[PDB]
RNA sequence: GAGCAAGAGCCAUUGCACUCCGGUUUGAUGACCUC
């Protein structure tokens, strides 16, 4: 169910978080404004992220375009985030 | 401005600023400095004599006195800006940690306690 | 236009700081095989460009083919082979 | 306005490197950023 936020897993776990955030931005800025980028902090939940755009269209183009893109040599699984799963993640430390 | 300060005393205090950035911690600019004082982290504050308008630093002496913090005047704020390592003027600064240059600072404090 | 271990990239976003630029490049391109180095400057003559030094020419070719015109920091990468061998490659050859 | 505490604009350049080379205005008298 479409959202202005995509959820990514199968990210590369041997990548520090700041670099991860920036690289994600580098590859996703093309689809529109990005309000924020969160990466996972737990270990459950080891190679995961949320990218929060402003517009739903941004997220849709991003999902279509980047599905399976070999980011740091691992094709991403990308889907729409469940509603509020990002703010709930940030509110805890799951991130 | 409460009391007069001889030139060499200043010049010394400024050298001590540039040095203390290497081992200690400095808070630069008036809002950071006021905050530092209010939190009783200030070891000693610097006030410039050419601040226009004066209302910017005018409350630092009173506030130091209430929190028992020693304080010294320096002539130019461009000088003070250079001393703390920034590319603009600086109107008031504060040392809140020194480590290496304790006794030097110490010695400067009683010189200030002269008047 | 003759295949090289090194690809030359330009039309890059000039606002991106250097270290970030190297790491982002390495993300999108490590995809294609082993990378020996990535060279970036922001001087007048060398800004907006980067050199990616692959260990194998096949890697270079697939990178160039796969990432051509890719919007990197919202700005379409122009890729082509480097005009001459990077020094480390020459050393490997070994000419130099 | 609160928090933070050092960067932020503009002009010019599309440029083939492997030691390094544009100019300019503004910012601690508070910039980007957060609320
Ligand atoms: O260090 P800051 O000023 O970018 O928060």
């Amino acid at each position: 169910r479409p959202n202005h936020t995509i959820y990514i897993n199968n990210l590369n776990e041997k990548i520090k978080k700041d670099e991860l955030k920036k690289s994600l931005y580098a590859i996703f800025s093309q689809f529109g404004q990005i309000l924020d980028i969160l990466v996972s902090r737990s270990l459950k939940m080891r190679g995961q992220a949320f990218v929060i755009f402003k517009e739903v269209s941004s997220a849709t183009n991003a999902l279509r375009s980047m599905q399976g893109f070999p980011f740091y040599d691992k094709p991403m699984r990308i889907q729409y985030a469940k509603t509020d799963s990002d703010i709930i993640a940030k509110m805890k430390g799951t991130f | 401005v409460r009391f007069e300060v001889p030139e060499d005393m200043q010049n010394e205090a400024l050298s001590l600023l540039e040095k203390v950035r290497e081992s200690g911690k400095v808070k630069k600019g008036t809002n950071e400095t006021t905050k530092a004082v209010e939190r009783g982290l200030a070891k000693l504050v610097y006030i410039a004599e050419d601040v226009d308008p004066p209302e910017i630093v005018a409350h630092l002496p009173l506030l130091c006195e209430e929190k028992n913090v020693p304080y010294i005047y320096v002539k130019s704020k461009n000088d003070l800006g250079r001393a703390v390592g920034i590319e603009v003027p600086c109107a008031s600064a504060a040392i809140i940690n020194e480590g290496e240059l304790r006794k030097e600072l110490g010695s400067l404090v009683e010189k200030i306690k002269g008047l």
